[PDB]
């Protein structure tokens, strides 16, 4: 995560706008939408059977909130991606076993979604910047995978 | 495979698109070369800069054919048979290089469209752009 | 897609596979394991240590499937749509895992076939085996 | 790459056996005729036509062995393989621009080769140990690409 000042600049602005209680179940939500089998991991979120069900689902607005403070977090410590995530690291490695494949594909998602939210103002230079830091945390998150 | 619910959404948003159809098309580009620089290595013959009229020529070219996709989308094959020759016989496009630009396409899309951009919709839709990767990559498998 | 060139190669590669079929397939699985334990959360109930005979009549199960495959591949949706099925919609499988199995399927046979595993079967096999995990990943798409 | 030592005495002993002449040739060509597309970037290599053309070419043969060196090299250097490789790293992303998911498929090719020379020697538990190895230079050599 290099990132030069007025990427940050870019990255730095949008979050602040950012409703950072909805937007992570936004983001969760449409991950298990879009790619079913990440329901896998939520069986114990209840019914999960319609994009409906699972886009009203509490457990669901309940978890992408923890998740996004996971980003808001990652997101004022750029020069330590791996350190911040050690403790995470660990648990979706050697203890879930998520596929560090779905961390690229929760990524892309919250971009979507910021994208959704943002409209016009999300440019492709700011989409940019978002993307090498979706990367960034996709990349912390796998590490305990070596 | 695509569902009936699916081919209806995307028939739709599509639709919903209109006449911007050339204009989103130079803007998943744009978008896809500033993110994924990797991916400039196919276009040295264009200025990829901000206004390259080349980049919107192509755009306009983009976006023509995923409508030719929605419009025969029960038969894609053969649809795409040709340009399933250029991008895996002649220009030897990395396959990965799809599943990169169908993503700047649903960023672009939903940038545009907030009140179509439901989570179904965004589920038909990167339903149907995997299925239009998969005919271009199909002179692969 | 497959052409008769590879449906050839396919044919015969798996013809001297022989009766070695369910072991093969034993191998694979064990190999996959071992080499991507990420994988292991799908088999709870199973006791996936070197001997299992659990494991063994997965193997004899896969090669089984796999053999249904080359004898119908000029179709196989509709030969696999029940496996289509209970991989995608009963088990959830994470659609990556199928690369990886296709992988220990090739160390596999190469290490038992050196005569006939040319870079052309080579080649050939890769492109059955992927065609068989977008089948099983159909009823994603 | 953490490598358990007896994960080592596998990986170890089986190396010292490779014709490290011909088989950082039998990778590199089955790379060009297995994934097609990777052809793009040996052009220069003349006629890669057919299978046979190919596990011909001269060049081929002449510059897998180079890369079978960049594997000893890091099988001697596990320590530290982002180091081993930051200029090979540099080199392959900001000048040739090759997707890092190319590295991975070498590797795999790479080890389907080793499997096919040593047959029933290469066990799965030697195959993991050097599925591990073919992960960590894969991912050093993306590096430069953060
Ligand atoms: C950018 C990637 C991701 C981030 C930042 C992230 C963050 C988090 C955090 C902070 C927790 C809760 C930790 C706690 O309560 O102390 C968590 C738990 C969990 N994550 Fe994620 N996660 C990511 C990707 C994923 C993906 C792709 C899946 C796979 C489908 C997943 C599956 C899980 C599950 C099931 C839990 C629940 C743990 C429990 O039982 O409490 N996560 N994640
Ligand atoms: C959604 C998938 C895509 C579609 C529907 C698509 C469609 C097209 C079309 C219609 C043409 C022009 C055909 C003509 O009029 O002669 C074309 C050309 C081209 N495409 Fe794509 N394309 C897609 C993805 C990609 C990707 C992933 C790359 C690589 C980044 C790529 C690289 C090229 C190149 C290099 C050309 C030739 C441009 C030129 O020489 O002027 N395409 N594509
Ligand atoms: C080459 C692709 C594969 C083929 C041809 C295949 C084939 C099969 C077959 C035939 C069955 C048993 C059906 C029956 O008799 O009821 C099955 C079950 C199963 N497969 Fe696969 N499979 C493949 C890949 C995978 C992968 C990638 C995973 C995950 C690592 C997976 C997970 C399972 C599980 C969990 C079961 C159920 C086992 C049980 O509950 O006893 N399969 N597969
Ligand atoms: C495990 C991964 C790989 C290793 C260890 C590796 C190693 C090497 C080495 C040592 C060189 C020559 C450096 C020199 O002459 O000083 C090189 C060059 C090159 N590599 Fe690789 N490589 C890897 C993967 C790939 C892949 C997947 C591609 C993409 C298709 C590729 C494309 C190139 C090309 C075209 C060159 C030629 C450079 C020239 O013009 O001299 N390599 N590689």
């Amino acid at each position: 995560v290099h990132l030069t000042p007025e990427e940050k600049s870019a990255v730095t602005a949008l979050w602040g706008k950012v409703n950072v209680d909805e937007v992570g179940g936004e983001a969760l939500g449409r991950l298990l939408v879009v790619y079913p089998w990440t329901q896998r991991f939520f069986e114990s979120f209840g019914d999960l059977s319609t994009p409906d069900a699972v886009m009203g689902n509490p457990k669901v607005k309940a978890h992408g909130k923890k998740v996004l403070g996971a980003f808001s977090d990652g997101l004022a410590h750029l020069d330590n991606l791996k350190g911040t995530f050690a403790t995470l690291s660990e648990l979706h490695c050697d203890k879930l076993h998520v596929d560090p494949e779905n961390f690229r594909l929760l990524g892309n998602v919250l971009v979507c979604v910021l994208a959704h939210h943002f409209g016009k103002e999300f440019t492709p230079p700011v989409q940019a910047a978002y993307q090498k830091v979706v990367a960034g945390v996709a990349n912390a998150l796998a590490h305990k995978y070596h | 495979v695509l569902s009936p619910a699916d081919k209806t959404n995307v028939k739709a948003a599509w639709g919903k698109v209109g006449a911007h159809a050339g204009e989103y098309g130079a803007e998943a580009l744009e978008r896809m070369f500033l993110s994924f620089p990797t991916t400039k290595t196919y276009f040295p013959h264009f200025d990829l800069s901000h206004g390259s009229a080349q980049v919107k020529g192509h755009g306009k070219k983009v976006a023509d054919a995923l409508t030719n996709a929605v419009a025969h989308v029960d038969d894609m094959p053969n649809a795409l048979s040709a340009l399933s020759d250029l991008h895996a016989h002649k220009l030897r496009v990395d396959p990965v290089n799809f599943k990169l630009l169908s993503h700047c396409l649903l960023v672009t899309l939903a940038a545009h469209l907030p009140a179509e951009f439901t989570p179904a919709v965004h589920a038909s839709l990167d339903k149907f752009l995997a299925s239009v990767s998969t005919v271009l990559t199909s002179k692969y498998r």
